């Protein structure tokens, strides 16, 4: 469906700047690095833990397959 | 069935934006013509594509007229032999594979044309291989024919040690040592393989720079025609 | 004559070396005293190697 | 009342140049353009260096390879061919008839009537040196390789259908079209000649 | 009264591509869809410009190849571009499924079961593409998986003889997958006109999972913008590998010719299908293992079914969350264990991460749904 | 009752609320809820909608409100249960006569 | 003081016809530019590496 037909809507009013009277990067590194950083503490302990846990499973893995391949003393 | 694997050698092309030693190539080529020639064939590789990277036309001409290679029919209806020309690839030591295994005590010595990109570490291999032959440990000994190297897989090759000092004079008077051949002949064995070498990293060049151009340049664009939205503000006014 | 039998010793005198060296004489001179056991040592000579061969590469270059 | 809206302050956002409300934006606005309007003519101007490289690359791809050049050209010594008899070569899959001529050959074949021929072509102009001619040795009609030295006109002869072509390779007598073709070329050094 | 929403054309255009109504909210997440576009007609074109030069005869084959890459003008550039252009595609498709696994794009189920479709075919393509060259993998990377086919009972060997058009892999399969490799790309460019169709249905899905009507914006100038910056990074990490690691993602026995005899030691299947690769090397039974191959892709077509969550994101569901990052890496697991060797630990690790996979899926995630539900009140 | 630290915590973890959404605001869009939805008197609805648009605006900024903005656990009300509950209800009547 | 950025809108890029001659004039002086000083670069870089380099020893 084309727009004038998507749905109701009613006591919204936006303001609006032209791209001309405005800057591309306001505040981009004051404001940006302090979100940059809670974007990612938010979200930390979601997306590591699984991927630390494949580290040492391949790590494991790996070293155990070289152990295993050298001679026993007996 | 342990596994040595080589180490990494600080190459004059291992870096980015690195280009062959062409001059080593010119030494390395050498080392194929006097020592592998006569053992490995080299498919891929003819005369002409010497010229430009090593050796000029008039050069390449000659070596090209110094080997044999059969051409035929003629009027007649008979396979002759005749001196070679640039068209010509490089000549194989054996008629097929079955005639090079007899030569070698049932070893097929493989074609060198992709050696560098058909082993795991390259020329990194290649010359561990070339200089790492030595005498067995002690409970150590494999049948008459097979040599012992520590880089080859399975710890026994059916190679007798090729490369020594003073194995070939260089037509620009360096010092051939055994480690100066085997830096040589893998510097030729990679360009042999990887022949774009040098153009690939001048357009890597070219492309890091371009891209480092446009980038921020198109994101200025998309910042631009996105801060209509990202400024505005949003008011509720029910009655 | 070579530059590399030259870099080969000189990396040979560390610590990292004269040790595996070490460990590689223990079973020299403990298979060659036991007569008839199929065990070898490959293993110890390759452990020796890496050490050494690690060496090499950092400087061998130079001289070439 | 509608009067109690308010816009809000955008002074955050705003270009520098637009932060005074006092004064009159239209000072800045050939300005703020131009920047804007700088960028995207920039990135038009690299995009077009990237897509002609793109472009060319491919279109270089369907032009002959270095292994079909490498069979272009053919290269001949001419003290190798004695004077007054043919000698011939394999170049694009096809004979190549190099021959060295006598001065009774150049003489005899200069003054031939040029209309009488079926294709009317004078000799000065099938070749550059006088005592050499080069020719392809296919037959114009339906294929075959011409004998040298025999026939009627004393040249080129086919044992196919019935031609006969003279010492400059020119048809006289016979079904044949067109006369022997002659093959683009240039004389390096008085010693060789490369044909292609 | 313009000439954009009236003529037949550019009617289609101006609706599907331009005044298309947009989610002011969608992430990079939802570029990938360009993208997968961009892959297939560079595939089409760089393969095209090979298919000038190449021969399907078991003894040109190799050569050939070769052939482009050294007398070919740019013939280089554009073999390595077309190798790892399937790369970038591979990585482009696990990326767009990931997505709509995560914020629960799959509700759309005729666009959802029509990628499934997309999958396979495309799997299929760059199956027989491998074996184009004629190296080592080439050969005996399809002798393996082709054979696998005969663990069917009662027809299975009758069927694998059929496919290869004789005894082994030989001249009359080689022929053939040229021609279904240049066949295929075509039928994907048409079931992915199908995929569009459907999705201009409904419009896209947002980060949210919350109805997005209340804020749309048009396609243009929004979103052809960021297409093109993202078309740009795209190619950026091609040319990346193109330039300065062009065999990186590729294996060096496929630089020998194949060798009917003469064994690789460790036989593989490129990257992109070694986590079904080790699923199939965990099950002993051949035929079980084949089975567990085909269901480790063909659950995609389950996993509507299993959604339980009243919530359709996984945007505001924190334990879903976690075990979709669990899956991810599991995933991850398995591609590293079907590079390995079949040995100790290699063994155990393949088959408890196999075990996890479908635990994941079958299990847990339909669990963890209900259990977020209950704490809500739902 | 013993499980309301839980809830509690679960709330804060899911997040919704830090983009002034309310719970029902979150509910998938199936054949029920649109119904339910649609059902809704102007100022419920009118909120609805405001609320959303709050939210799509802010996950488009990739930001979220001031921590007083935030809806507070106590204070999520269930607007939408009754008309959703009811909506069921007649379903499951229409679903039995039927057999 | 018209700015300089001012000066360049004004006599390229207002009309459509010269911003586009503007981009092809550009594009032209930038290939050659570009190309020079990037070839440049990379020789430098590879200093009597490249056959570039040692050429003049064989003719
Ligand atoms: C990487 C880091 C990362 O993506 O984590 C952040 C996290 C936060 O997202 P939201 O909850 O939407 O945002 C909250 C408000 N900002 O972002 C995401 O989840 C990214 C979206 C998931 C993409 C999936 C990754 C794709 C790769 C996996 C392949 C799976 C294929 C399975 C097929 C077999
Ligand atoms: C030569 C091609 C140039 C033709 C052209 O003008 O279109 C380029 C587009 C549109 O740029 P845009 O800045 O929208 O138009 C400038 C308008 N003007 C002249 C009145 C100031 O700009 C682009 O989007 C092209 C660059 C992206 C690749
Ligand atoms: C008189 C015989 C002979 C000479 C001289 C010789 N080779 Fe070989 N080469 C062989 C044989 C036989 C094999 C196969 C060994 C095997 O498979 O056990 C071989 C194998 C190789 C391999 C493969 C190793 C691998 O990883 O499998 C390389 C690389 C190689 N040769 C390079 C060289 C180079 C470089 C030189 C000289 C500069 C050289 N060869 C000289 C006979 C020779
Ligand atoms: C050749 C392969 C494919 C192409 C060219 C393709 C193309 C596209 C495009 C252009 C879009 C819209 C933009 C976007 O949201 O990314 C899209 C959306 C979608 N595709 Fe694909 N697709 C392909 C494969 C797949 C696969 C394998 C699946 C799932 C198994 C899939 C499922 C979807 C879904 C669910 C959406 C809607 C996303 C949303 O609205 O949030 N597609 N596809
Ligand atoms: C989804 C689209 C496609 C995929 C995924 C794909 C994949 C592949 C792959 C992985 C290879 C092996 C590359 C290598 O290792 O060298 C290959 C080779 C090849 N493909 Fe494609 N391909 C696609 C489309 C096409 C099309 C449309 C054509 C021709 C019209 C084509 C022609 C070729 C040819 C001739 C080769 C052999 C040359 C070579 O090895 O590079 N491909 N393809
Ligand atoms: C500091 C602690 C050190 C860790 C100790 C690690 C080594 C000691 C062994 C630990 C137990 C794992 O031992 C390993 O188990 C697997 C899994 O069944 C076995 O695998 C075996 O049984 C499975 C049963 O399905 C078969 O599929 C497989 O064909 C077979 O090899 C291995 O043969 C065995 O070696
Ligand atoms: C993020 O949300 C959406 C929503 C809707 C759509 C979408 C993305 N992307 C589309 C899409 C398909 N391909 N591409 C990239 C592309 C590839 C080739 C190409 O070649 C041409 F010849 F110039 F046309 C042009 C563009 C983009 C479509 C159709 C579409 O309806
Ligand atoms: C002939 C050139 C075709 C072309 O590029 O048109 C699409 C737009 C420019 O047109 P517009 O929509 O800005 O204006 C058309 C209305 N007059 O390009 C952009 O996306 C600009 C983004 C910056
Ligand atoms: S074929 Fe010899 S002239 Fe007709």
């Amino acid at each position: 469906r084309q727009f004038g037909h998507l749905t109701r809507v009613r006591h919204v009013i936006t303001y609006s700047l032209s791209p001309f009277e405005q800057r591309a990067f306001p505040h981009y590194f004051s404001k940006g690095i302090p979100n940059v950083l809670r974007r990612t503490r938010a979200c930390i302990l979601r997306v590591a833990p699984p991927f630390v846990a494949f580290y040492l499973v391949y790590t494991w893995g790996t070293q155990e397959f070289e152990k295993s391949k050298r001679k026993n003393p007996a | 069935d342990l596994e040595l694997h080589p180490p990494s050698y600080p190459w004059s092309h291992r870096g980015l934006l690195s280009s062959l030693d062409h001059t080593s190539i010119r030494r390395g080529f050498q080392v194929y013509k006097q020592v592998c020639s006569s053992c490995h064939s080299m498919d891929y590789v003819a005369y002409r594509h010497l010229v430009g990277v090593c050796y000029t036309e008039d050069e390449a001409k000659a070596l090209a007229e110094e080997v044999e290679v059969q051409d035929g029919p003629n009027e007649d209806g008979e396979m002759f032999m005749r001196p070679g020309k640039l068209s010509d690839y490089f000549p194989k030591p054996y008629p097929n594979p079955e005639a090079a295994r007899a030569a070698n005590n049932g070893a097929l010595p493989p074609d060198l044309s992709y050696i560098v990109r058909a082993r795991h570490g390259g020329e990194d291999y290649v010359f561990s291989l070339l200089t790492g032959y030595c005498e067995p440990p002690t409970g150590v000994s494999l049948r008459e024919g097979l040599y012992f190297n520590p880089y080859f897989p399975g710890q026994a090759i059916g190679m007798a040690p090729p490369i020594y000092n003073e194995v070939l004079e260089f037509d620009d008077g360096t010092p051939a040592t055994m480690s100066q051949v085997a830096k040589d002949v893998c510097t030729f064995l990679r360009w042999a393989a990887e022949p774009e070498h040098d153009h690939r990293k001048r357009m890597g060049l070219k492309m890091l720079l371009m891209m480092g151009l446009l980038l921020p340049l198109v994101y200025a664009m998309k910042r631009h025609k996105w801060s209509v939205l990202k400024s505005r503000k949003l008011a509720y006014r029910p009655p | 004559v070579d530059p590399l039998t030259t870099v080969r010793e000189q990396c040979e005198q560390l610590e990292k070396c004269v040790k595996a060296r070490e460990r590689l004489e223990l079973c020299d001179e403990r298979v060659s005293s036991r007569s008839q056991t199929e065990e070898d040592c490959t293993e110890e000579l390759l452990d020796f190697l890496h050490a050494r061969d690690h060496c090499v590469a950092h400087k061998l270059f130079n001289s070439l | 009342s509608h009067t109690d809206i308010k816009v809000p302050d955008f002074s955050d956002y705003r270009r520098p140049e637009v932060l005074d409300s006092t004064k009159s934006s239209k000072e800045s606005s050939e300005a703020r353009k131009g920047f804007s309007y700088l960028v995207t003519a920039t990135t038009t101007v690299g995009v077009a260096y990237a897509a002609k490289n793109v472009v060319s690359q491919f279109v270089s791809s369907m032009s002959a390879s270095a292994d079909v050049l490498a069979m272009s050209k053919i290269e001949i010594k001419l003290s190798d061919i004695p004077e007054g008899k043919n000698m011939a070569f394999k170049w694009r899959g096809k004979p190549l008839f190099v021959r060295h001529r006598t001065k009774k050959e150049i003489d005899q074949e200069a003054a031939v009537e040029v209309s009488q021929l079926r294709d009317p072509q004078h000799d000065l102009e099938r070749v550059k040196k006088p005592e050499w001619v080069i020719l392809i040795g296919v037959c114009t009609h339906l294929g075959c390789v011409p004998i040298a030295n025999a026939g009627d006109f004393g040249g080129y002869y086919c044992p196919c259908h019935g031609s006969h072509y003279d010492a400059s390779g020119r048809i006289r007598k016979g079904p044949a079209p067109l006369n022997l073709e002659v093959p683009s070329y240039e004389f390096t050094s008085d010693d060789m000649v490369i044909v292609g | 009264t313009n000439i954009r929403k009236s003529h037949p054309l550019m009617k289609i255009v101006n609706n599907a591509f331009i005044d298309l109504p947009a989610p002011s909210n969608i992430s990079s997440w939802w570029n990938f869809g360009s993208l997968l576009g961009i892959c297939l007609i560079l595939q089409i074109l760089t393969g095209l410009f090979l298919a000038m030069h190449y021969t399907s005869d078991t003894t040109t084959a190799f050569s050939s190849v070769t052939h482009i890459c050294r007398d070919v003008n740019y013939g280089w550039i554009i073999r390595y571009m077309h190798a790892n252009g399937a790369s970038m595609f591979f990585i482009c498709l696990y990326m767009h499924v990931g997505r709509g696994l995560y914020y629960g794009s799959y509700t759309f189920l005729e666009t959802w079961n029509i990628g499934v479709i997309l999958l396979l075919t495309v799997m299929a393509t760059a199956f027989m593409g491998y074996v184009l060259p004629w190296g080592q993998m080439s050969f005996w990377g399809a002798t393996v998986i082709t054979n696998l086919l005969s663990a069917i009972p009662y027809i299975g060997t009758n069927l694998v003889e059929w496919i290869w058009g004789g005894f082994s892999v030989d001249k009359a399969t080689l022929t053939r997958f040229f021609a279904f490799h240049f066949i295929l790309p075509f039928i994907i460019m048409a079931i992915a006109m199908v995929h569009l169709l459907f999705l201009h249905e409904t419009g896209s899905n947002n980060p949210t999972g919350i109805s997005s009507d209340v804020d749309k914006i048009p396609f243009h100038p929004y979103y052809t913008i960021k297409d093109i910056l993202g078309a740009l990074l795209l190619i950026l990490a091609l040319m990346l590998l193109v330039l300065f690691a062009p065999d990186l993602l590729g294996d060096p026995d496929n630089y020998t010719p194949a060798n009917p005899l003469n064994t690789p030691p460790h036989i593989k299947p490129e990257w992109y299908f070694l986590f079904a690769y080790a699923i199939l090397r965990s099950i002993p039974n051949k035929l079980g293992g084949v089975l567990a191959l085909a269901f480790s892709i063909l659950i995609l077509a389950l996993i509507p079914l299993l959604h339980t969550s009243k919530q359709r994101s996984m945007m505001f569901r924190p334990l879903s969350q976690c075990l979709f990052w669990a899956l991810v890496a599991d995933l991850l697991t398995l591609t590293w264990i079907g590079g390995q060797p079949v040995e100790h630990p290699y063994i155990t690790i393949g088959q408890l991460a196999s075990v996890l996979y479908f635990l994941l899926i079958l299990v847990l995630m339909p669990t963890a749904g209900t259990i977020e539900n209950k704490l809500l009140k739902w | 009752r013993w499980l309301e630290g839980i809830r509690k915590w679960y709330y804060n973890a899911a997040g919704f609320n830090k983009l002034g959404l309310m719970r029902d605001d979150t509910i998938h869009e199936n054949d029920d809820v649109k119904e339910a939805i649609r059902r809704l008197p102007e100022n419920l609805y009118d909120d609805r909608v405001f609320r959303i648009k709050r939210a799509l605006d802010l996950s488009m900024r990739q930001q979220i409100l001031p921590k007083e903005q935030w809806t507070k656990y106590e204070e999520d009300k269930s607007y939408l249960e009754p008309y959703l509950k009811e909506v069921i209800r007649e379903r499951k009547e229409r679903e039995e006569w039927a057999k | 003081a018209p700015t300089l950025t001012a000066r360049l809108y004004s006599l390229l890029f207002r009309r459509t016809s010269t911003f586009a001659l503007t981009i092809v004039v550009g594009a032209l002086f930038f290939e050659r530019a570009f190309d020079q000083g990037a070839d440049a670069i990379y020789e430098h870089i590879n200093e009597g590496k490249l056959w570039k380099h040692i050429k003049h020893k064989y003719e």
